[PDB]
């Protein structure tokens, strides 16, 4: 609409197929190429011996 | 301002001052020839000029378009050459045309040059005086039957350089082959094709995944294998 | 919280009636070469527009596990994400008496996810009010000799149909294995008591193997349920590459 | 050069799959689908469940509700789409529900 855009920032998370990687230079706040999204059906347990399903 | 001598500038501000004369230099060793040494005129003994112990070669030679500049292109010299007897043509169907090499010039007031050129000696030599210039040879713009012609250009020269260089691709290795991002250094495994064979000198990756495989380099395969599904 | 790895892992908050949990598994690419990281740590790591940490060290966002790796040439896969999976059902009852065991014996197994669950867990009574039942049940690896338990889950829930769960181990020793799962709760003496228990399947999981050499990447596997229908929009408040600067 | 000509028609080795991967980022089906006929809040309600399965970028579920006729037909009675991994149904008519 009237958004003005850099050549040194992108806060998006771009497609990531035959488009360079990027390159950052210290500090700022960024955004991406994802490489990989998959939306799945997590497992219960994080770690150690004890799970409980519900309580 | 450049690291010259104060000889060179004694001499500069002379009203009468000797000749300066240009020696050049031609160094094909990074793409595969020799170096060469001409400069456009013998000494007064009709031999080759003896510069720091290093005979330069009688040869028509002489450049143009030297100068140090910054706004707007980058300076592109020009050195033309004699390609009478069929020399420089020699080089060119040899050395690729020459393309790649390196031009090292140098100034030289005449009264610093070495005192085997003088048939009286030179008590004022003084080996360190001169004053050196780089280049590479871009093209080799003419060669006819008469002279050769080759456009110089600064060894920085970012014309079809981009920034940030690798790309990101699925299905092919952007690295370099037993490169050090490679990391690869087993022995002969297969060729371009996949074909197994044990010979070093066919011996390189198919840059796809199963030439990965094939050394056992998947975890440092330069390729992303899951992009091609979410650029659909 | 580390140079060049780290684990992030915010807790999950444990559920009140059963349910499934969906996933969302990303890995971004950043930057090349080795970088500093991130600035602050959780806190920097803004998950739509917010960071996962609060300021003042609160969670605002629970079931978070960035994985972040640098850019260095000498790295290791991200830890968690799977790349190929191959289920193998065998569902049957598991009883006090009789334990089932399969003896995998695969080859290139990295991870081992087991299917497991309850037929019913209903406790009728007198008249109707039904009550949960809270079966336990354990899973144990081969482990040389001594069976080891891996995972011992306690089931909590009414019910009146088929639910199964899934749990996840890994650091398998080599592979003349023997996995099993047993029985706790004793049996369904009386009809009035359904805590039927079943191994649905198993699953061996090969995960990521390509270690990304010189590119940034994070991951996150944050749960999507408490998010919208709406993409998650990661956004991350790093630092930059690690020069070469002068002595 | 003629001789350039022989050397191009020899493309490398492309790795396989040329029919897409067999996937193409279709949806694999939705696994463990339960329904649970309840009627402890006083009256009949259906509880369907059902878990996510691995799918790219993101996922809904279509849900079809029909009821099987006298005669063996089908008769559609609900559509949804959805994003939950639990729906909830009401005030349905006796018969043989296919979800
Ligand atoms: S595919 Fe593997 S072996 Fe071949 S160049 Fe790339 S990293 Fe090296």
């Amino acid at each position: 609409n009237g958004k003005q855009n850099t050549y040194f920032s992108s806060l998006d998370n771009m497609v990531a197929q035959g488009n360079v990687l990027p390159v950052l230079y210290g500090e700022m706040r960024v955004g991406s190429r994802v490489v990989s999204q998959e939306i799945s059906t997590a497992d219960e347990g994080d770690g150690g011996q004890v799970v409980v399903i519900g309580r | 301002m450049q690291d010259i001598r104060q000889e060179t500038l004694n001499e500069c501000t002379r009203a009468e001052q000797s000749a300066s004369v240009v020696l050049w230099e031609i160094d094909l060793t990074e793409v595969g020839g020799e170096r060469y040494f001409f400069c456009n005129e013998q000494n007064e003994k009709g031999e080759p000029v003896t510069w720091q112990g290093r005979q330069y070669q009688p040869y028509p030679i002489q450049g143009s378009g030297f100068e140090l500049n910054g706004k707007g292109t980058s300076t592109r010299p020009t050195l033309t050459v004699s390609n009478l007897y069929g020399m420089v043509t020699g080089m060119a169907e040899d050395m690729q045309s020459l393309v790649g090499g390196t031009v090292v010039r140098r100034k030289v007031y005449a009264r610093f040059l070495d005192a085997v050129n003088f048939v009286n000696g030179n008590s004022y030599a003084d080996p360190e005086q001169e004053v050196i210039s780089r280049w590479r040879i871009e093209q080799c713009s003419e060669l006819s039957a008469v002279s050769a012609s080759f456009v110089l250009s600064t060894p920085t020269e970012t014309d079809g350089a981009v920034f940030p260089g690798r790309i990101m691709l699925a299905n092919t290795c952007t690295w370099t082959y037993r490169g050090d991002e490679c990391g690869y250094s087993g022995p002969a495994v297969a060729d371009e094709y996949d074909q197994p064979t044990s010979d070093i000198t066919k011996d390189k990756c198919s840059k796809c995944l199963s030439g990965c495989k094939f050394r056992n380099n998947v975890g440092n395969f330069g390729g992303f294998l899951s992009i091609n599904k979410l650029s659909q | 919280m580390g140079k060049g790895s780290s684990k992030g892992h915010t807790p999950r908050e444990a559920k009140d009636n059963l349910k499934s949990t969906q996933l969302l598994s990303v890995i971004d690419a950043i930057s090349e070469g080795p970088i500093e990281g991130p600035v602050d740590g959780l806190k920097s790591v803004l998950l739509n527009s917010t960071p996962v940490l609060d300021t003042e060290g609160n969670t605002n966002i629970s079931g978070v596990t960035v994985v972040f790796r640098a850019g260095e040439q000498e790295q290791t896969p991200p830890e968690g994400f799977e790349s190929s999976g191959s289920e193998t059902v065998l569902g049957t009852e598991v009883k006090y008496d009789t334990p089932i065991t399969r003896t995998i014996t695969s080859a290139n197994i990295d991870r081992l996810r087991f299917t497991f669950g309850v037929q019913a867990l209903v406790e009728t009574t007198s008249k109707g009010d039904r009550n949960p039942s809270e079966v336990r049940l354990l899973v144990q690896i081969q482990r040389n000799g001594g069976w080891v338990t891996e995972k011992d889950i306690t089931i909590k829930g009414k019910t009146t149909s088929q639910y199964l769960a899934s749990v996840v181990m890994g650091n398998l020793p080599p592979r003349p294995f023997n996995i099993r799962m047993r029985r706790m709760t004793p049996d369904s003496t009386t009809d009035q008591l359904q805590n039927k228990t079943l191994w649905s399947s198993y699953t061996e999981i090969i995960d990521v193997k390509q270690c990304y050499p010189n590119t940034a990447l994070v991951g996150v596997q944050v749960d999507s349920e408490q998010f919208g229908s709406q993409q998650v929009s990661r956004n991350y408040h790093l630092r930059g590459r690690i020069l070469q600067v002068p002595s | 050069v003629p001789e350039k000509e022989a050397i191009v028609d020899n493309g490398a080795h492309f790795d396989g799959e040329q029919s897409g991967t067999v996937n193409g980022v279709t949806p694999p089906a939705v696994q463990h689908l339960t329904a649970e006929v309840t009627a402890d809040s006083g009256e009949y309600q259906v509880l369907a469940r059902w878990d996510t399965p691995k799918v790219v970028k993101g996922v809904s579920f279509l849900l079809r509700l029909t009821v099987t006729a006298d005669d063996g037909s089908e008769r559609l009675v609900s559509t949804a789409r959805t994003t939950e991994t639990t729906y909830r149904f009401t005030q349905l008519a006796l018969g043989n529900y296919r979800l």
